DNA sequence: TGCGAAATTCCATGACA
DNA sequence: ATTGTCATGGAATTTCGCA
DNA sequence: TGCGAAATTCCATGACA
DNA sequence: ATTGTCATGGAATTTCGCA
């Protein structure tokens, strides 16, 4: 069996409702396996339609020769089958009810839904704005099981951006009350 | 003047007027009978007053204002009298062409990293396409990798909202840019520094300093080209499959394509190369970096038999940068203050400002 | 296909493919391991079907395709096959640059007499003077002696009226004009046949033909700038300066004017020549007859190490003359019916007309 | 004494009134002396300033030593002088009623006059356009006293409209009975 | 240890407003 | 304060397959 | 029968929409 | 059925003035 690679498998899910941000409700979240390396797109719903305007930005760039999803309808539909097809990309399905992933991508989904809440907090409805920042700073952020960052993985290079400020990435005292304040 | 034309007919030795010709007087003026036949020797206060009439006759060069005068005249020397006032015809210095080609073009290195620097530049108008009009064009200096965001306008805040998009991915140390509208505006100028990106403009009018992306404008252009053959020119579409398939196209010379200098593998394309199959990531990154750093690299050409290369000090003039109708196609001349490299200097023009400034857009001053 | 990759299998030679190496089967596919690593032997009846595919990623030429290819298959010749495709390509042969420079431009002999033949060209528009905006331009061929004529437009109606003027002095034997409008009407063509002179087009959309008139123009429009400096450009007025003052100008190569190769002796203008003083009129136009013979002329220079010239059948392509955005700068192959010289062809479009055109507006075909 | 040449004198003099032709009304008339070259340009008026205006054109493309003429009153104005002046032209006046010229001019201008007034009759108002058509046979008519047409001794070449019809120049029959009726 | 042919490399040409 | 570039397809040169 | 300097010729460069 | 041209100013080469 060969060695895992860039573009082996990109995992892919769907994050929100958020609040609306410049009309956006939704994040696309796209993980490569190997790397870790996260690609983010803001969408307007979960839909196949927004699925598929957001994958043709990102397999402009680089093509998957599988990607990973639970049975999401966005998914599941016929239409996304017919966009892999033409593609030539295999598509696979966790079994519902039962996500599974790699330890390395749920680790990583866990920590972009836990920078997202983080940073949303605060101001709720700036979000759009942010994802940029939030993207550099999960694929630089150092991997404990390799020594390498998604950035490092995926270019062979040391970045410009790096953040070597290892965030808390947990809500301060603050942040817990206003959290739970904008939920009232 | 009238004293060493008197020394001259009373048969003594002027230097200069040589002694096997016999010098005189006719009609109130010294003449001389030379092989061509018999010219009249003007006193040296008038030669400057014949050479200007000559010479503004139609504003003629060097031996056409000289065949005029030897019509009629001879004095010793009247070549260097008449290089003189060509030399401060200023009519004649910012209307005529420069005879003199640019010393032979740099090479400069490939940027060593991807990342390390962004190349810019903005294509169209293009026919309208779902309402748009323009391509952003972002090239890798070192990869060759890019990337193409359609647009409305030329402008800054397209600019921005592009780069936005592309910087998710990674922030690039420099960007280089040619002197466009969108790219010199203080809000983009204000863009890069909130990244700690670097803004690097090339020359003015000088668009071989954007070389990189101008000459992946080319492929792009002819493979939109190709794909509207006999169709409707709907370019918008296809912006993202020409992006993919350049980026994945091999550079003959290099055998290498941009995807493949960028991550060191093929994606999931047609025809991927697939000989690191067997090799681990970091194998494979090993074999990259390698790969990055022995690519085949040009060297200056050999200057034309006739190329000047600037000198401090060096009166040089600036070629006007759009013309009007029947108007000088030069500045006047201005002093060369550093020549940063053999082919890019620093002028100050005479009002004046201090200008860097591409040898192309220079002529070197005649006549000195 | 399938019948010779069997015969393969089963260790027996076929021809080409080098019994060194060993052909086996894997995935209900034959294979090869070569230096490179295994690859894909295709049945050569999907050879074609492949050949296409990579070639249309980014419809790349010989090697940039070969290499995809070649990252999944090997076969026999393969180039050989990459190149039959490439030249059935439509798309890439009339969207591709040409690679091969023209032939070396021929010098036409000096018309032997003044009058043999005028060249005739329209500059403009220039800012308005007087309700004028442009100029006729003709020159004689023999002599370079020029006459100006302002104009309101480059039209038919005004060349005629400036023609039966100067007609007055001469009648030409020929007229060689470009395609413009003014030119190629056949009020114009009707002009010439009352007068018994014939017209002579360039070949279109190459002003090289020209060429006399051409870089008269150039003098005319240096002469007029020089002399608007720091004016207002008010250049109708200075028509008559300029002709005279370019009619009486040396050129360094020839030492003579055009004045002077027009009537063999300077009128009363600055700096007159008076070496034929003492000559009889007679004595006089028997030297001008002699000075007329002997002028220099150039020769043709030498070719660019990778110059085509045109052969009798060959297939050539027509540039476009104005292109629209995205589209072919090229037409479709046709065919060279006659080489009237080596700079200068018919061709039969495909539609087809024959048309005489410039060995610079055609590239050969591609790949034949 | 040196020979003469072209360009060493022109005469110059005016013909009219004539029969208004696109508005002209005289011929200013101008002959080189030694060449018997000649020159036609269509004036409104026998003044000064047509005169100019008229020379400018000539002398943008050759000019004369000296001028000759009458004492007309175009001529004689110390504007023509300044003009003259200008472009280091002598003047040069016959006494009145005395005009003196050459042989070869005197004679040229003689058939000037009667080859206009023949073409003329018939179609007195046509005339404009007929002004090249005039001076192309007149400076390609042989001269008796030279073995040359003034072409070929402006020139130095055959021309390419030689008048080989050396034509009658008096007026026939019908033209005489013609001309005495548009003088009724 | 050398031949004919295929493969690869060379590189002038032209176009990026 | 900055700087030309590189796909292209014939031709020239090298390598391959075989002996 | 040869030297230094002036004179002449050579010719690449660029522009004619 | 038509076809490049030639002013320009440094450099290269020839000629001049003198011996
Ligand atoms: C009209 N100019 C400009 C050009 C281009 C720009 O992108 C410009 N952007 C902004 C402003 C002016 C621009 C450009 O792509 N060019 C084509 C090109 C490319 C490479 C070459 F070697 C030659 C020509 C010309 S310019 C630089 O003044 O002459
Ligand atoms: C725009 N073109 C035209 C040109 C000229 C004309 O007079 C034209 N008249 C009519 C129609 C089109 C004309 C002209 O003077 N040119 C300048 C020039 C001169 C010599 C060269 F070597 C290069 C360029 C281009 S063209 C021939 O299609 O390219
Ligand atoms: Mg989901
Ligand atoms: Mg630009
Ligand atoms: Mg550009
Ligand atoms: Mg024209
Ligand atoms: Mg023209
Ligand atoms: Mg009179
Ligand atoms: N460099
Ligand atoms: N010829
Ligand atoms: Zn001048
Ligand atoms: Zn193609």
């Amino acid at each position: 069996d060969r060695p895992q690679k860039p573009f082996d498998k990109f995992f892919i899910d769907y994050i929100g409702p958020l609040p609306p941000s410049q009309g956006y409700l939704y994040v696309l979240v796209v993980v490569d396996g190997m790397t870790g390396f996260t690609w983010l797109y803001p969408t307007k719903a979960p839909s196949t339609s927004a699925t598929v305007k957001s994958l043709n930005v990102l397999t402009s760039i680089a093509i998957p020769k599988v990607i990973h999803s639970d049975q999401g309808a966005a998914f599941t539909s016929s239409t996304f089958a017919e966009w892999a097809k033409e593609r030539g990309i295999h598509l696979e399905f966790s079994t519902p009810y039962h996500p599974q992933s790699s330890g390395k991508v749920e680790r990583k989904n866990s920590d972009i839904k836990r920078l997202l809440t983080k940073l949303l907090v605060g101001r709720p409805t700036k979000w759009y704005d942010l994802l940029p920042v939030v993207q550099l700073a999960l694929n630089n952020t150092y991997s404990p099981v390799l020594k390498y960052t998604p950035h490092q993985l995926l270019f062979g290079i040391d970045s410009n951006t790096p953040f070597a400020n290892q965030d808390t990435l947990d809500l301060t005292r603050e942040e817990e009350l206003s959290l739970l304040q904008e939920i009232r | 003047l009238d004293a060493e034309l008197d020394q001259l007919l009373q048969g003594h030795y002027i230097k200069g007027y040589p002694k096997q010709y016999t010098y005189f007087l006719e009609d109130g003026k010294v003449k001389v009978s030379r092989p061509e036949g018999v010219k009249i020797i003007p006193p040296q206060s008038d030669r400057q007053k014949i050479v200007l009439q000559a010479h503004n006759l139609a504003h003629t060069g060097r031996e056409a204002t000289l065949l005029k005068i030897a019509n009629l005249y001879w004095w010793p020397n009247m070549r260097k009298d008449v290089v003189k006032q060509l030399g401060r015809c200023q009519q004649c210095l910012i209307t005529n062409a420069s005879n003199k080609a640019s010393g032979p073009i740099l090479r400069p290195d490939r940027p060593q990293k991807p990342f390390d620097k962004f190349f810019i530049d903005y294509i169209g108008p293009l026919p309208p396409s779902q309402g748009y009009l323009y391509v952003l064009v972002v090239v890798d200096g070192m990869t060759g990798f890019t990337w193409l965001y359609p647009t409305k306008a030329p402008s800054t805040s397209a600019t921005v909202k592009s780069l936005n998009v592309l910087t998710s991915i990674a922030i690039p140390k420099v960007i280089h840019s040619d002197q466009g509208a969108a790219f010199t505006s203080s809000t983009f100028a204000e863009w890069a520094k909130e990244r700690g990106i670097h803004l690097e403009f090339s020359t003015p009018y000088h668009p071989q300093s954007s070389g990189k992306v101008e000459r992946k404008n080319s492929d792009i252009k002819r493979l939109l080209t190709k794909l509207l053959v006999g169709r409707p020119t709907k370019w918008y579409d296809l912006l993202p499959v020409v992006q993919l398939a350049l980026n994945n196209t091999y550079s003959p010379v290099l055998k290498y394509t941009p995807h493949q200098l960028l991550f060191g593998i093929d994606s999931n394309t047609p025809f991927a190369n697939q000989d690191t199959l067997d090799l681990t990531r970091e194998e494979e990154l090993s074999l990259l970096q390698e790969i990055r750093t022995s690519l085949y690299h040009p060297s200056t050409p050999p200057a034309s038999s006739r190329s000047w290369s600037p000198v401090v000090g060096q009166l040089v003039q600036e070629r006007v940068a759009r013309p009007a109708s029947l108007r000088p196609r030069w500045h006047k001349p201005s002093t060369v203050l550093k020549v940063l490299n053999p082919r890019t200097v620093v002028i100050l023009d005479h009002l004046g400002n201090n200008r860097t400034v591409s040898i192309d857009n220079l002529k070197p001053t005649s006549h000195q």
